[PDB]
């Protein structure tokens, strides 16, 4: 259930840096498998099968209810507001306003991941483009507004995600604190960054010396936490070929508490956006983007087929705490 | 005299401390590469 968003999760966060080995990579693969589920309430035969596979979803152990029940249960509890942690996940629906959706489709969408259904003017794709791109905007509270650059006029549907994090740390740093450093890129090329630093703190600790790396975990009470992973200078390849659920979990369970001297974190603001096809056709959903795709559990007919799957993620660390927002569009097209 | 320094690439992993689902995840090689 867990196992398999965290499988899902590596295999593509490795996908993506095989793209661009050296880019800064961030993504929300929640919002990414979520979409892709909510997909595949609709789907049947092949183009059901490869998408609950390429999740990383054992059919055997779990049922396609079971698995919708999952996520109606995790995204429950992802919407959440405190002291500490804002916390939002929303899905919806942008339909052709006179296209003919099963009434199973749109009840289950509701009650199983929250999605209402919006009709949309596809034809006038300036119109909808904005449509899609201030419900991103309001869902994410102004993080991601440009999840959708282009837009097919053809387009029958768009599935969308979203999610919103936004969290204090605990300990905060002092911005008086916060001074230029370097940051090496590599051991030979390096910038100049701000740098926040705290001064004697306790929190969970694990030197991997057989990884050559340092494990922390910042923020660890409450509902969430941030695991951070600090490969030695020119093993972070070597750190990331380790990465796995068994890895994560011994980092977890060797994690004990340390008394911390000083710690330096970067303040900084990144942002990726992506196009998936390639990544999910190599993951081994594929039926779904060709004219056999099998989506009849949405209109009663083998009439929709996917185009597009893109995602767009936002971090952003300073003394206070961290923003994080991510957004998911998978775009649908006639056949 | 424990001192934890993030200048060199680094990644985060954001999970639920209950659900254990990943939330988000980064690869920071670059914190003003735009
Ligand atoms: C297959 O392992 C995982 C795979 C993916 C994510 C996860 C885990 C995982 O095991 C895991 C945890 O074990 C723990 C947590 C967790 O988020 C995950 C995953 O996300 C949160 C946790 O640390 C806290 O709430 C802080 O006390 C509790 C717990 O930590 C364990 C080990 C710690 N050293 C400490 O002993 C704590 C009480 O239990």
């Amino acid at each position: 259930l867990a196992s398999a968003n965290v499988d899902f999760a590596f295999s593509l966060y490795k996908q993506l840096v095989l793209k661009a080995p050296d880019k800064n990579v961030i993504f929300s693969p929640l919002s990414i498998s979520t979409a892709l589920a909510f997909l595949s309430l609709g789907a049947h035969n092949t183009t059901l099968t490869e998408i609950l596979k390429g999740l990383k979803f054992n059919l055997t152990e779990t049922s396609e209810a079971e698995i919708h029940q999952s996520f109606q249960h995790l995204l429950r509890t992802l919407n959440q507001s405190s002291d500490e942690l804002q916390l939002s996940m929303g899905n919806a629906m942008f339909v052709k306003e006179q296209l003919s959706l099963l009434d199973r489709f749109t009840e289950d969408a509701k009650r199983l991941y929250g999605s209402e259904a919006f009709a949309t003017d596809f034809q006038d794709s300036a119109a909808a483009k904005k449509l899609i791109n201030d419900y991103v905007k309001n869902g994410t509270r102004g993080k991601i507004t440009d999840l959708i650059k282009d837009l097919d006029s053809q387009t029958m549907m768009v599935l969308v995600n979203y999610i919103f994090f936004k969290a204090k740390f605990e300990m905060p740093f002092d911005p008086q604190d916060t001074h230029q450093s370097r940051f090496y890129l590599s051991k030979k090329k390096y910038v100049m960054v701000p740098m926040m630093s705290l001064h004697h703190l306790t929190i969970p600790y694990f030197r991997d010396e057989e990884l050559s790396c340092t494990v922390v975990q910042l923020n660890y009470t409450g509902n969430a936490s941030a695991l951070f992973i600090l490969p030695d200078q020119d093993k972070m390849e070597e750190v990331e070929a380790m990465l796995s659920q068994e890895t994560l979990s011994r980092f977890f369970e060797s994690l004990e508490f340390r008394e911390i001297g000083e710690l330096y974190l970067p303040k900084f603001s990144i942002s990726r956006d992506y196009n998936l096809n390639d990544i999910l056709l190599q993951l081994g959903i594929e039926e779904a983007f060709t004219s056999k795709a099998d989506l009849s559990g949405i209109t009663g007919a083998r009439n929709l087929a996917v185009s597009q799957v893109v995602h767009k993620a936002v971090l952003d660390v300073f003394e206070e705490g961290t923003e994080r927002s991510a957004a998911t569009a998978l775009e649908v097209l006639f056949q | 005299r424990t001192i934890v320094r993030f200048n060199r690439p680094f990644l985060m992993i954001i999970v639920d401390n209950f659900t254990w689902s990943i939330f988000f995840m980064s690869k920071v090689t670059n914190p003003k590469q735009a």
